[PDB]
This record gives C-alpha cells, structure tokens and sequence, in this order.
C-alpha cells in the first residue's frame, strides 16, 4: 500500500527505536554465546592415546565418525529440540538473523574446554596449560571435600567403574523423561508463540470496515478512509511496541541466565568450586 | 496484490477458488480461465546492511543483502545472504566487523575491506603422559582492570509541559484522564531511589572512613 | 576502554533526544504546535482532534517509561554483581575462578568513575614452565609414602617434593609424606628411599 | 534563488568542488504550465 | 542553547545525584586505607 | 504563545522570518512590525519538592 507508506512516514520516526532495540537485542545474544563458551584463549586438543588413567570419556570427547564434530551425548541432545512457519513470517516481515558463533565453532570450543579440563586440569583457566595425570587430577581434587588422595589411589577402579557407569547412565536418561530438556524448549516455545500472535493480530480489526487496506481504500470515501486506516495503523504499532517490550523482558531474563550460566562454567570446569548446591 | 506467479504442486478441491498459508497470508489461487493452479509467492524484498571501517581510514564500504542467493538482487553468499563488496580471503584472523555465520571482516592491505572466518583462538596440543607434571618456576603477577556500571542518571518528566506546552485547554483536557500522570512520576522516583541506593551498597561498605599515614 | 561506562550515557542521552524529537510528529492531526488546533476549530472539532496528539504523547512518555524500568533494572543487576565483586575481591581473597580477574585472586582495589567503578585486580600468573616425572606414590620400608601437601618430581636421577604451583626441590622425609597402606595396591608407585631425620 | 561566489580560475570549465548554499531572491506568484525553457544572450 | 537547556525547557530533567564526586572519592580512599594497611579485617568485625 | 521575548543576537537573513530549536519548537520569531531580531524563551518554570 503507498497510501499506508506515506501515512507512516507522517506518522513520525516511530519506527526507529524498535529497529534499534531488535539490533541491541541481537548484538546481546551474539554477546551471551561468547561471554560463556569463548573463555579460554588457545584452542586445545584431545590426544590420541586415550588412556586417561582408566576412565571413558568415549561419549563427551568429539566423535571424529560423524559429520560436524561433535560427542554422542551432543548428538543425542541436538535432535531432541525441534510452506512452512518459518518461511510464511520471512514473506510477512518476520525474519530471524543467523547467529555469529555457529554450531562447529560452539561444538570445537566445548571440545577445547574438555581437552584442557582433562589434561591441563584446572591451571588452563588460570593461566598457561600444566600437563598433570587424571589420575593425579582427581587425587588433588578430594582433597577440596576433606577426602585425602590415599582413598583414590586406593580405590581407582572403582572409582572409574562408578565413572564409566555414570556416563552412561547420563545418555540413558537423556533418552527417555520428555521433561527433561524443558527449559531450553521454553525459550523456542515461547518465541513461537511471540512470532504467532504478532502475525495473527494483523487479521484482527481494531475498529474498521475490514482487516484488507486495499478494501478500505477502495470501499470507501477519502475523509472517512482517513479515520478508518487510522485505527490499524495505532494498533499495529502499539502490538509491535508490545512485542519489543516483551523481547526485551526475555533478553533481560536470558541474559540473567547466561552471566549464571558463565559463572558456573568460570567455577566449576575452570577449578573445584567449594560452594553447596 | 503483488507478487511471483510459479506453477504449483496442490491439489485444490473442485470447489475452492483461494488459498492462504499456514498463518493469513494468500499463497495461492485458481485461474478465473482454464483450470490451473498457481503460486502467489512474494516480490524479491529483503533487509540492506553497510559494514563500513569509520569514515576516518577510507570510505569503502560493503552490502550485505539478507536473505537473497546473489541471484536475486567481489560477490560473496554466506548463510546471511550476499556480501558484495569484500573478498572471501582464505586466511583466519580475529573478528573485527561481524557479518554473522562465523564470517567477519576487515580493513587490510591495495587497502580493500575483505572477508574471513573467525578464528578461535590459537592451536595448542598439551602433551599428556601417563607420568608427566609442569611445575612452575617464576611468577608473573599482573594488574588486570574491570569496569562495572554503579548508577544510572534520575530523570523526571512533567505531563503539563511535555504533553501540553503554553495552554489551557490542554491542561484542562488532560485531566479528564486516567491517572497516567502520577504513576510515572511515582515510577521514575522509585528509579531515582534505586540509583541513589545503588551507590550505598556498593561504595558505602564500612562504617568508620580510614586515613593512609603520612609515612 | 571505557566502553561499558559511555554506552549507558549514550543510552540515557538517545534515549531523551527520541523524547523531544516524537513532539513533532502529527499522529492523525492537522498540526504539531498546541496553539494551532484551538486557534482554527470549533471545539467539537478540537476536542476531537485534539486528543489524538495527547493520547500518541502519552503512549510515547509510557514507552520511554518502560524503556527507563528496563534499563533499572539492567543497573541494578550491575549494581548488584559489582557490589558482590567489591565484598568478595577488596573485601577478603576469594577463591572464585574469574570472579576476581584473571588467575589466581590476591587483591583488589577499587576506584570511582563516572556512573560506575573500576576494579583493578593483582592475578598470580605462573609463567616458565618445565617438565616433570611424577609418580603417586614411593614404597620404602615395604610401606607406601603419599605427599601431605605437595607434588613428587624427578629430575631424572632424583625423587624430590616441590609445591603445587611453585618449583621448590626439597628431600623426602618423614614430614610431608605420610604412611597409608601397602605397596600393592597403587598403580604407578615407584621406589625410593624416605630419609628420616 | 541565487547566490555570488568566487570562482577564481582554475582548470578549463567545470563546475568547482566547493560547496555553497543557495538563497532565495524573490517568491514572484505564478500559475503557467512550463515544460521547457529557452536561453538568450546579448 | 545547547542540548543539556533545551531538553529542560520542555519538562524533562536531571535531578543531581545524593552522593558527590568528592564522597564517592572519599569512600574510595577509605577502602584502600583499609585493604593496604589492615588486611580481610576491616570488613568482618575491627580494623 | 506564552513566555518572555527578549532581544537576540542571532543573524536572521532577510529571508528567514521564524525560527525553531532542536525539538522543532519556536525559540525566535521576526516582529510583524519593524524589521527586529526576537528571541523566545518560555516562561519561569520548576519543581516544587516538600
Ligand atoms: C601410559 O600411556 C600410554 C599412552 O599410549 C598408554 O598406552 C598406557 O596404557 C599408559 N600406561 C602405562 C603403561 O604407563
Ligand atoms: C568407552 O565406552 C564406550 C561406550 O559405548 C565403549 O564403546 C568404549 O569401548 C569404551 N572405551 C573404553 C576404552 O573403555
Ligand atoms: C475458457 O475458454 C477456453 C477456450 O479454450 C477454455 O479452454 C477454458 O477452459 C475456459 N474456461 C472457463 C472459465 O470456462
Ligand atoms: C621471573 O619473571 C619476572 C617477570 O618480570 C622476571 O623479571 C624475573 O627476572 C624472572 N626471574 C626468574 C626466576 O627467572
Ligand atoms: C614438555 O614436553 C612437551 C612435549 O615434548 C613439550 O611440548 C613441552 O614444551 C615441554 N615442556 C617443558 C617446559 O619442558
Ligand atoms: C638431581 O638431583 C640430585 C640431588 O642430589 C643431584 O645430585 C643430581 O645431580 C641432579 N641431577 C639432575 C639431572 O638434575
Ligand atoms: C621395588 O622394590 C621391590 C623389592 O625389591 C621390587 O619387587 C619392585 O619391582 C620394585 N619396583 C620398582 C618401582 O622398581
Ligand atoms: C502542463 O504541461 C503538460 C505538458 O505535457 C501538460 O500535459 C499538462 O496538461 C499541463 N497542465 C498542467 C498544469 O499539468
Ligand atoms: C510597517 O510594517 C513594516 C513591516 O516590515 C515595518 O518595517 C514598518 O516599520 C511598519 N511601519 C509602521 C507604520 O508600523
């Protein structure tokens, strides 16, 4: 519609600060992704020998037996959250923005982490990479809980037996209770159903003959059109406003959970953290 | 309506003359002539971004088109759309513009702005060993800095000299609304008491204010 | 450098000067200047289209309300994190990885800036590294010897103790090293000699 | 409008790279239909 | 008239904050005369 | 309008009559009268705190 154009460029620069919140949003999620998995500056690797004193990590180190780099239990977990809806919002104005971390390079940054967990231990988070044995990695690590290291180098296969099943019990549970992977659907969820109610409001009349402005600028009369397109030009604008207030609500709140979600990583996998819970 | 009308794969009942999409958009319709159905798909339309270095250096610059296979519109496609402008350097640098996808660019030496995935960081192989241990030998104790915002500035709004300016009537009609007039103000008081108990829990820690010695 | 000090400026500043700049812009009347609506209608005209400029000024000054309680509330969870940052780091050594700076956390201090702080943290960064052959454990006497607190190392020839992040070559004696089971059970125990004094 | 300003010489005839502004003279009213436009010297 | 006036003249303004520059500098001095001197002390119980 | 009308030291051009601010507001204005540069102020104004 030209007439519409027109009366939104008469309307005022309104449509210049949600442009420019939908960017500032955008540039704090591309943000979020580095703040937490790009913590460590060298990338390191996994050695080929992968005798680490006798436990298994067959199931988080990166499989090299599949296409994008990745660990079974990464597998496992990338196929469980899922003309179509996508393209139909992309043909009416709703278009999402490729992220800036893709998904080899946040699988090649949670390897490297893993690389320097297990064979640098907790001194790549604190500086340059010390080569220490697991097994020695874990003696020095009980003794944070007041458990002394004659128990480990005492009870070692046991301790790897309780380890490897563990690990495998992990991917046993992963595959089963839906209700599990819940709060990384509610995000997708909740964006689905942002996405839908800003594009089914466009149907909904705010007060007019019909929702078509073709119609109303032809099954009508210039002074009475003049009123008429009115009413759908401020609801519109007022549900966008709305929907920008609600995503910036959502990226305060993912934001939250992302400076969290850095600071376990920065005290749990980058040292032994002696905080409950 | 406007739009690209491609031929189609539906199979319409004999009865029905229009179509829509999954959420009030029409895709597709029946020709008013011999029996046939079509396709309504959307005009070429698409978002326009300028990567520029600063108009302090040089003033070339880069389009990137959103959502377009370079065939729509150096030339470049990356999952973000069609870069043009830049040229794909097969080399990794850090990320100085980013364009998305993993896929930066910069202002490098002919001075041209060219294109490059981002890189990661270093390539470092710790040598594990079954019996193996770095001790360290010599300190190096630095000074890092951080900076953290404490406070932000307290505004106040008055609705007699920002809604109306230099009337009466305007005053007069305004109160005949609802009280949107003293609930903002009440809320950007409770943000000026927030920011002013910002600093008091973070500089205002000890109670008694020590004195360094002469010596 | 200071980047995350001017953005919140250049916020609150923008922020304002989209306030003023939405006074001009007609939402559905004749004019923009208060005194141009009742100086050219009759008043069952004015009151008409005069209150589609106060109810488009009203949802601008709503919006930039919500936009300011956002942006509060981004101040406050700072706030917060950098008050937690100045009890925990100036306040007492804390031994939170990253929490603190960089590296191993040994003191802070901090200063003021506009609108915000700067903590200047002191991080022990071990440099000049060397290799090491350890071992577990030594078997003298038939009994086993573990490390109290420290780390075996061998410059090849000889089993010493040092500490767990500084090179100190020191011998093995009954001090540091404790006595805890037998020589059978802990796989890649060495042998030596525990020199007592 | 209209506006005087120097234009000491330079290369061969071109339009010089300086910017300046132009100022309107006179607002004569008129209501004609012109399509072209026609030259004349002395 | 600058922007800092003309934003004044139609209802928008700044209120002064409640702490100086000089009291947040003051407060500064105070925690390094405690952290430099005294040690972890001066923020449990007496310096 | 409303406010005072002090006397400016701007450089209104014959052609230029009015004049507006940065929020599109008229600070000065040419008097109907005799040729005079004007400047508009608006009237004393505050906050009143108890
Ligand atoms: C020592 O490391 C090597 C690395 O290949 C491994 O094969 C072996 O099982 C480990 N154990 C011994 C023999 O020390
Ligand atoms: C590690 O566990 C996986 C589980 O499937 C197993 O297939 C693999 O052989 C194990 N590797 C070792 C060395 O235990
Ligand atoms: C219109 O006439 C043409 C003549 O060939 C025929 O093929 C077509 O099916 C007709 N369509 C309708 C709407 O009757
Ligand atoms: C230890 O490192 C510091 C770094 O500044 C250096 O000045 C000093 O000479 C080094 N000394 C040793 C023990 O090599
Ligand atoms: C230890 O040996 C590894 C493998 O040869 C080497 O990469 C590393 O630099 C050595 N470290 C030191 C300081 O001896
Ligand atoms: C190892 O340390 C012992 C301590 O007595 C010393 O005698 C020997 O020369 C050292 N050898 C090497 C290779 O450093
Ligand atoms: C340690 O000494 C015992 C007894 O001589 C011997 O059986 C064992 O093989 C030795 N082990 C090492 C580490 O040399
Ligand atoms: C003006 O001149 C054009 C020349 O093509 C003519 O078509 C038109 O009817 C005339 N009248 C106006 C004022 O448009
Ligand atoms: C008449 O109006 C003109 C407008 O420019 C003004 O300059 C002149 O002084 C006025 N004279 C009288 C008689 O007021």
């Amino acid at each position: 519609s030209t007439e519409c154009s027109n009366l939104l460029l008469q309307y005022g620069s309104f449509c210049t600060q949600l442009k420019r919140a939908l960017t500032g949003i955008a540039v704090e999620q591309d943000k979020n992704t580095q703040e937490v998995f790009a913590q460590v500056k060298q990338i390191y690797k996994t050695p080929p020998i992968k005798y680490f004193g006798g436990f298994n990590f067959s199931q988080i180190l990166p499989d090299p037996s599949k296409p994008s780099k990745r660990s079974p239990i990464e597998d496992l977990l990338f196929n469980k959250v899922t003309r179509d809806l996508i393209c139909a919002q992309k043909f009416k104005g709703l278009t999402v923005l490729p992220p800036l971390l893709t998904d080899e390079m946040i699988a090649q940054y949670t390897s490297a982490l893993l690389a320097g967990t297990i064979t640098s231990g907790w001194t790549f988070g604190a500086g340059p990479a010390l080569q220490i044995p697991f097994p020695m990695q874990m003696a020095y690590r009980f003794n944070g809980i007041g458990v002394t290291q004659n128990v480990l180098y005492e009870n070692q296969k046991l301790i790897a037996n309780q380890f490897n099943s563990a690990i495998g019990k992990i991917q046993d549970s992963l595959s089963s209770t839906p209700s599990a992977l819940g709060k990384l659907q509610d995000v997708v969820n909740h964006n689905a159903q942002a996405l839908n109610t800003l594009v089914k409001q466009l149907s909904s009349k705010f007060g007019a003959i019909s929702s078509v402005l073709n119609d109303i600028f032809s099954r009508l009369d210039p002074p009475e059109a003049e009123v008429q397109i009115d009413r759908l030009i401020t609801g519109r604008l007022q549900s966008l406003q709305t929907y920008v207030t609600q995503q910036l609500i959502r990226a305060a709140e993912i934001r939250a959970s992302a400076n969290l979600a850095a600071t376990k990583m920065s005290e749990c996998v980058l040292g032994q953290s002696k905080r409950v819970d | 309506g406007t739009g690209v009308l491609t031929e189609s794969n539906k199979k319409f009942l004999p009865f029905q003359q229009f179509g829509r999409d999954i959420a009030d958009t029409t895709d597709a319709v029946r020709d008013p002539q011999t029996l046939e159905i079509l396709d309504i798909t959307p005009c070429s339309f698409g978002g326009v971004s300028v990567i520029t270095p600063g108009t302090n250096t040089s003033n070339q610059v880069a389009v990137l088109y959103q959502g377009v296979n370079c065939t729509e519109v150096n030339v470049f496609q990356t999952r973000a759309g069609c870069l043009i402008g830049a040229e794909y350097v097969n080399n990794s640098y850090e990320c100085d513009i980013p364009i998305g996808a993993g896929i930066c660019a910069s202002y490098q030496t002919s001075q041209s702005i060219i294109a490059y995935t981002m890189s990661l960081g270093a390539e470092n192989s710790v040598a594990y060993s079954n019996n193996s241990i770095a001790i360290p030998t010599n300190f190096t104790i630095s000074v890092t800095t951080e900076i953290l915002p404490v406070s932000m500035t307290k505004t106040s709004v008055d609705c007699t000299m920002y809604i109306c300016g230099d009337s009466t009537e305007c005053s007069n009609l305004l109160l005949q609304y609802g009280s949107f007039c003293t609930q903002l103000k009440r809320a950007l008081t409770g943000i000026a008491v927030e920011q002013d108990k910002n600093t008091q829990e973070v500089f205002a820690q000890v109670k008694q204010i020590y004195k360094t010695p002469p010596i | 450098a200071l980047g995350k000090l001017q953005d919140v400026v250049n916020h609150n500043a923008q922020a304002l000067n989209t306030l003023v700049k939405q006074l001009s812009s007609k939402f559905g009347a004749i004019s923009s200047v208060l005194n141009d609506i009742f100086s050219r209608l009759d008043p069952p005209e004015a009151e008409v289209q005069i209150d589609r400029l106060i109810t488009g000024r009203l949802q601008s000054l709503q919006t930039y309300v919500t936009q300011q309680l956002i942006r509060a509330a981004e101040i406050r969870a700072s706030a917060n994190l950098a008050a937690t940052k100045m009890s925990e780091c100036v306040l007492g050594q804390s031994k939170r990885v990253d929490f603190c700076g960089k590296g191993y956390h040994l003191m802070s201090f901090p200063q003021s800036a506009p609108h915000g702080v700067v903590f200047l943290h002191v991080t022990y960064v071990p440099a000049q590294e060397k290799n090491f052959t350890t071992a577990p454990a030594i078997c003298h006497d038939g009994k086993a010897h573990f490390p109290r607190e420290g780390v075996f190392v061998s410059n090849g020839t000889h089993w010493f103790v040092t500490q767990r992040n500084f090179y100190e070559p020191q011998i093995i004696t009954t001090d540091n090293t404790f006595v805890s089971g037998n020589c059978d059970v802990v796989i890649g125990i060495v042998n030596n000699t525990v020199y007592d004094p | 409008y209209s506006k005087h300003t120097p234009i000491i010489v330079r290369e061969p005839e071109d339009l010089p790279q300086g910017f300046s502004a132009l100022e309107p003279l006179v607002d004569l009213p008129i209501g004609i239909n012109i399509t072209r436009f026609q030259t004349l010297l002395a």
